[PDB]
This record gives C-alpha cells, structure tokens and sequence, in this order.
RNA sequence: GGUGAUGGCCUACCAAGGCGACGACGGGUAGCCGGCCUGAGAGGGUGACCGGCCACACUGGGACUGAGAUACGGCCCAGACUCC
RNA sequence: UAAUACGUAGGGUCCGAGCGUUGUCCGGAAUUACUGGGCGUAAAGAGCUCGUAGGUGGUUUGUCGCGUUGUUCGUGAAAACUCACAGCUUAACUGUGGGCGUGCGGGCGAUACGGGCAGACUAGAGUACUGCAGGGGAGACUGGAAUUCCUGGUGUAGCGGUGGAAUGCGCAGAUAUCAGGAGGAACACCGGUGGCGAAGGCGGGUCUCUGGGCAGUAACUGACGCUGAGGAGCGAAAGCGUGGGGAGCGAACAGGAUUAGAUACCCUGGUAGUCCACGCCGUAAACGGUGGGUACUAGGUGUGGGUUUCCUUCCUUGGGAUCCGUGCCGUAGCUA
C-alpha cells in the first residue's frame, strides 16, 4: 500500500490545492498508482485470486469515478486521462 | 415475477393436453372393424370385455 | 438504497401504529410535508411537524388511537410505485372502502383527497390507499 | 431513364454501409377488422351470417382496351383434366 | 348370491317438440396469480462475486412542460350492446329517432408528483488524518513428535489381528527395545458453537509482497447510488495431461472368514489417487435447503473489536454510553 510520504506527495501535486483530499482526481491518482504497483507485484505472484478480487474492485471503482467525471465535466476528465496515460 | 421480467418474457398459458387424438377435433369418425377380441381390465376390476380394432378415415389404429 | 421515500414513510407509519408508538421521525421533504397536510386535514394523523436536525430538516408524526385503544389507520398499501405507476381519469377515480377510505390523488392543483378531486372534476395519480 | 404522381420504379458511376439482442433474418401456423362465445371485471378464445377492407379465379406467367384489370363467364403462351 | 351403482319391472326426478351422446371453446382454474401466486423442507434463489446494456434513484434551491392530467369545439362508418319510445293482435322480427358508440387528431387555458434540460448544498456513497484485531491470500525459509524403512547392538518364541481363526510376518532371529541415518504427509494441546474470507475454505512457526473489515477527527467530492439479461472471473472433493514425488492412508485386485449364497460389512496386504509445478474439468444435501441492498419494529442471555466517560481504589467482566461481527431463547406478526 501507499504510505505517508508519497501519499501526501501525490495528494499535493494532483489535488486542486494542498488541503483537499476527497477530490475525484486525488481518488483516481491514488487508485492508479496503487494498481500499477500491484500489477507489478502480481506479474510475479500469479494465482493470488484473493487479491485479484480487490484488483477488479479497484478497477470498477476507477471506471465508476471516470464515468462520474465524464458525465459532469468532460474537459477535466479528458485532461486527466491524457496526463495520466489511461486508455479510457 | 417483477414487471420487467413480465415484459421481458411474456406470460405463457397452459398448452392444452388434447384428448381423443383420433377424431382430430371431430365429433365423429367412421371406421371399419379389423378384429374382435377380449381383454382383461386392471387389477381392481376384473372382467371379460369386448373391444374392436377399427380402421378410421383418418388412418389411425 | 432508499429507492422509495414515500413507501418508506408509509411503512414507518403503519409499523409505528402496529408497535403502538407515539412519534415517528423521518427525513423532511416537500412531498412529505404536503402528504402530511392531506392526512392531518383528513384526521388520520393527530399532528405533524418539521424541525431541524444535525444535517437535514426532519419531521415527527403524532398519531391518534381510537378511544378504546383503537388503531387510527388499519391498512396501508401503495399503488403507484417506481416501475409500476398508476393514474386515473376524471371518471374512474379509485373507490376505497366504498368511500370510507381516502386515496391521495396528485392533480393539477396539487394533492387533494378523493372527494375533493371528484367534486372538482380533476384527476391525476393516486398515491396510497389509507384505511 | 421510368410513372397519372416523389422515390433503386429502372440504368451508370461514386462511398460501405443498412438492417441486428427495446429480437434481424430463418422455420410452422393463418385472410385482417366492426364483431361471436365466455368472464363481475381485466382477460381468454374465436372470425359462423351481415358488413368495411384484402387476395384468388383449372396450376404459372404476361400484355392490350380505357376514367377505371387480380381483368372470375376478355386475350396470348406453357402444363393438367375432359371431349370432338 | 340376498346390488337404491348390472338388466327387468313398477314408482319417482329433470326436461319437453324436443330429450340425450359426442367434440370444439371460455369458466370455476387465484390451475400462468397485472387486478391476483409462490420459492426451507411440498416446485422452485443459480454455487458465490465484479461488472456492460437495460431497470432504478439519498435534498433542497431554478425554466422550458416533451412523462401527466386540465378542460373547449374538433374525429370515432353502417351494423351489433346498454337506456327509453314506438308497432308487427302479444311471438321471434322489424316498422322508429334519440340515446350508446371504452380509441385518435389539432387549436384554447394548469404544474402538484412522475423524465432531460439546466447551477448549489449532503443525511447515501467515497475517499482523507490515526489506531485496531485477524487460520485472509502467494512465495520462500525453518522446528518438533510420530509412522515407515535401512544399518547396527541387547534380546528370546512367537508378533499382529478380530465375536473367535487363518491367511500375514518369524527360528535366515520376529515383537520389543536402544544408537544412528533417510525421507514424505500433517501440525494435539492454544482450539470454543471463536477470526477472516463474497464463496468454496482456510489454522506448527519466521520473513518477504499484499488484499479485505472496524472505531474516533468527521477534512474533502458531491445524486457517482442500487442490482444486473448476455458476457466474463472465482469456485470442495473426485477425474484427466505433462514431468517430479510418493511415509501413512487407501478405490480397484488377491487371498482368510461369516453366510444357503457375499463379486460386502471384518483381516492380511496392496496399484491408481492422496503431495509438488503448470494446465485443465465447473459439478455437491455449493444448506442457513431462505438472492442481493436500504429503511422501521418489545426484550433477555454471551464473544470478540474499538472507543470514550465516571465511582474512581482510579487496581477493577467496578459503572455508563457508543458502533461492528458473532451464539440461544424468546413477545407482536407471520406461517400448513
Ligand atoms: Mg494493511
Ligand atoms: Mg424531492
Ligand atoms: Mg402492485
Ligand atoms: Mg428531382
Ligand atoms: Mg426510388
Ligand atoms: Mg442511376
Ligand atoms: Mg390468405
Ligand atoms: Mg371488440
Ligand atoms: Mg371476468
Ligand atoms: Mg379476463
Ligand atoms: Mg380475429
Ligand atoms: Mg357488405
Ligand atoms: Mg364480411
Ligand atoms: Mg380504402
Ligand atoms: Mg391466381
Ligand atoms: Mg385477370
Ligand atoms: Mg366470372
Ligand atoms: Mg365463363
Ligand atoms: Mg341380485
Ligand atoms: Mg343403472
Ligand atoms: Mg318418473
Ligand atoms: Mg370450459
Ligand atoms: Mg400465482
Ligand atoms: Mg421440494
Ligand atoms: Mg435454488
Ligand atoms: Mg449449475
Ligand atoms: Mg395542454
Ligand atoms: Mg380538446
Ligand atoms: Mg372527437
Ligand atoms: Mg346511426
Ligand atoms: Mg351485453
Ligand atoms: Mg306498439
Ligand atoms: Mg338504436
Ligand atoms: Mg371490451
Ligand atoms: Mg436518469
Ligand atoms: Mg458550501
Ligand atoms: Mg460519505
Ligand atoms: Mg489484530
Ligand atoms: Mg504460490
Ligand atoms: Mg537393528
Ligand atoms: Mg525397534
Ligand atoms: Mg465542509
Ligand atoms: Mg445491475
Ligand atoms: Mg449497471
Ligand atoms: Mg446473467
Ligand atoms: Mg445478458
Ligand atoms: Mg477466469
Ligand atoms: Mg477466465
Ligand atoms: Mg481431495
Ligand atoms: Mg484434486
Ligand atoms: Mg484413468
Ligand atoms: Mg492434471
Ligand atoms: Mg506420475
Ligand atoms: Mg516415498
Ligand atoms: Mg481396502
Ligand atoms: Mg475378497
Ligand atoms: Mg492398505
Ligand atoms: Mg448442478
Ligand atoms: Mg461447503
Ligand atoms: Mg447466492
Ligand atoms: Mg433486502
Ligand atoms: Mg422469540
Ligand atoms: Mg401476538
């Protein structure tokens, strides 16, 4: 999981300002970084179906948040997609 | 059954267990006897009845 | 998921009547307020009220019971619900207990009782059959 | 180009699409409807007669006549049936 | 053998210029349950999840009113049904114009709820700050007792077995028993009507990576919610492929035995499998025989988890409150 120092760092450079945390953009940033680290680990550990369940749950959360953002405001949604490299 | 299931599937009514296949919906059929013999009813009632095997205009034995 | 506030409110009312309560607390809403208008003016709920809570305004319902402990409302069943919604024409207004009951109808003026709608010639959606 | 009248009705060239799981196309069934029987009702069945439409005329096709042809007893050709 | 049920008689019943049989169709059939069904066992919740489409939405602030009803004239053929009248001497029948004719059209005037459109807020949901318990999951490392086996001593006639006995292994030295060595599977007590996991199911430890759930601050987003046809992932054991491993246990298979009969129950053994690695297969009485989620509804008796606060020794299942999960009994109700 992500610990204090880099979680604070990610909040800082990905949030609207240095105080808000519960922004959808902060949510997506945390989720994406965690999923990248975890996929790196799962490429080593293969049959951990117990944690790939959390994989799929986090992916569903990502997609749901992205749907919410694209429904609300498309400009910020697409800017975030481009600046984070996600396919959709 | 929820309303959406009802719309999705439609309600199917019973398919009639049609009896008396020979007349094919007719009140009468004419036939020719082929044999005359006797048979024994089931266990509860025992007797010696008279039954005839007939050829029908609808070609059913 | 609170996917039917009207149904939940009516269920709370009938359940409180069964459990022999005195006050029922619910989140406050415009539809709740006007329905309370209807029922109180009909005489089924002794009196309502709207207060302020920690987050959102709520409401408490004060019922009555018959002099011999008698229940005030006997049965409560919703008619027009999410998914299955029911309307009525000026002539086919629903009859409950042969007029002994009250059906809440949404008409252009607002929500009025079955007799009010029948006399006015107006119609709409019947909300709940209260008896 | 064609039609009493717009239109792939027909022709040529352009583009690759259109219809499809809120059921395409496939298979069996069967003229549709005002109505008839039943049921308190919703509903189920059903299309006798009369009547409003449709399609058919020994089976398959086509065309002439005109304001009006699916042309039943109008025409031509092909098959079957019966007859001279 | 002594029929109100067969046939005959009488007598009686229904009906009637028609009376029965048969056959088609509705009904009772709420026996396809919209009105108006059920899912524990009677027939049924899939094995459990994520989640596309569809279906559905936690609040108020705002307009257009396309969902909606609101009325006015404006269509709805005749014929049939319902009301009244009218005549064929009443009789079916029609002489008779009204009345009926449940759907569809635009124009005039509404906005309460029910969509989209619209900007704002948070009681759902979600993250954010710190703590928490845990057989959660995968890899690797490691200890112990024991079975079995090999080797080697001491050591004597049996060891082992069931209701009893022989197959069995022993005089080539069995059993036992002691030293050493090998090696595989599995971790008693802790350990319970306890933890976790969505579900199968999961516990000797150590480390490595990591999932999930809960408590207070409630900082921030703000209708993102719910569940899901198809699809796809997970999924006990048994079975299959490949290559390792293979103590114990043990289908099938041999013998001993009981039995009239035993292709079994029991005994001797004993190959698949049982374990490793990767693929497979996807079924269980996959049960809580009860799908998931939210709201409401008297209590009593316990566990574990975390919080606070006070008798305050401030030691303390001393006392209070809180929220999560977890056993049993019980009112009202429901239920066959
Ligand atoms: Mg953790
Ligand atoms: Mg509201
Ligand atoms: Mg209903
Ligand atoms: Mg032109
Ligand atoms: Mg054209
Ligand atoms: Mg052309
Ligand atoms: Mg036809
Ligand atoms: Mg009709
Ligand atoms: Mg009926
Ligand atoms: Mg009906
Ligand atoms: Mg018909
Ligand atoms: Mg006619
Ligand atoms: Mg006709
Ligand atoms: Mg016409
Ligand atoms: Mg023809
Ligand atoms: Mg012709
Ligand atoms: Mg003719
Ligand atoms: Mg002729
Ligand atoms: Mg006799
Ligand atoms: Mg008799
Ligand atoms: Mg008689
Ligand atoms: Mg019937
Ligand atoms: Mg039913
Ligand atoms: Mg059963
Ligand atoms: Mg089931
Ligand atoms: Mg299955
Ligand atoms: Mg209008
Ligand atoms: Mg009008
Ligand atoms: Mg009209
Ligand atoms: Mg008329
Ligand atoms: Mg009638
Ligand atoms: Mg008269
Ligand atoms: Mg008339
Ligand atoms: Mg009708
Ligand atoms: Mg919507
Ligand atoms: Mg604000
Ligand atoms: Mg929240
Ligand atoms: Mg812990
Ligand atoms: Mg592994
Ligand atoms: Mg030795
Ligand atoms: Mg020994
Ligand atoms: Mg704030
Ligand atoms: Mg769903
Ligand atoms: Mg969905
Ligand atoms: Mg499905
Ligand atoms: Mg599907
Ligand atoms: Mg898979
Ligand atoms: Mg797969
Ligand atoms: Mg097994
Ligand atoms: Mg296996
Ligand atoms: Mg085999
Ligand atoms: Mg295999
Ligand atoms: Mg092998
Ligand atoms: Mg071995
Ligand atoms: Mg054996
Ligand atoms: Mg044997
Ligand atoms: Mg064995
Ligand atoms: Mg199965
Ligand atoms: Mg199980
Ligand atoms: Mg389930
Ligand atoms: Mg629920
Ligand atoms: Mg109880
Ligand atoms: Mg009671």
């Amino acid at each position: 999981a992500l610990t204090a120092e880099q979680k604070k760092e990610i909040l800082g450079q990905y949030g609207l300002h240095d105080t808000d945390t519960g922004s959808p953009e902060a949510q997506v940033a945390l989720l994406t970084k965690r999923i990248q680290d975890l996929t790196e680990h799962l490429k080593v550990h293969k049959h951990d179906h117990h944690s790939r369940r959390g994989l799929l749950l986090l992916v569903g959360r990502r997609r749901r948040l992205l749907k919410y953002v694209a429904q609300v405001d498309v400009a910020r949604y697409r800017s975030l997609i481009e600046r984070l490299g996600l396919r959709r | 059954p929820t309303i959406q299931q009802l719309v999705r599937k439609g309600r199917r009514d019973k398919i009639a267990k049609v009896k008396t296949a020979a007349l094919k919906g007719s009140p009468q059929r004419r036939g020719v006897c082929t044999r005359v013999y006797t048979t024994t009813p089931k266990k509860p009632n025992s007797a010696l009845r008279k039954v005839a095997r007939v050829k029908l205009t609808s070609q059913v034995e | 998921t609170m996917t039917d506030p009207i149904a939940d409110f009516l269920t709370r009312l009938r359940n409180a009547n069964s459990a022999y309560h005195d006050e029922v607390t619910l989140p406050h809403s415009k539809l709740k307020a006007n329905i309370a208008e209807i029922l109180k003016r009909e005489g089924y709920i002794s009196d309502y009220r709207t207060e302020d809570a920690r987050v959102g305004k709520s409401l408490v319902v004060q019922l009555k019971y018959g002099p011999s402990r008698e229940r005030s409302i006997a049965g409560l069943r919703r008619v027009s619900k999410p998914g299955l919604r029911v309307y009525a024409k000026s002539t086919n207004l629903p009859r409950v207990l042969g007029g002994l009951g009250v059906a809440i109808i949404s008409t252009s003026s607002g929500l009025l009782t079955d007799r009010q709608a029948a006399r006015q010639g107006v119609g709409g959606e019947v909300l709940a059959y209260v008896w």
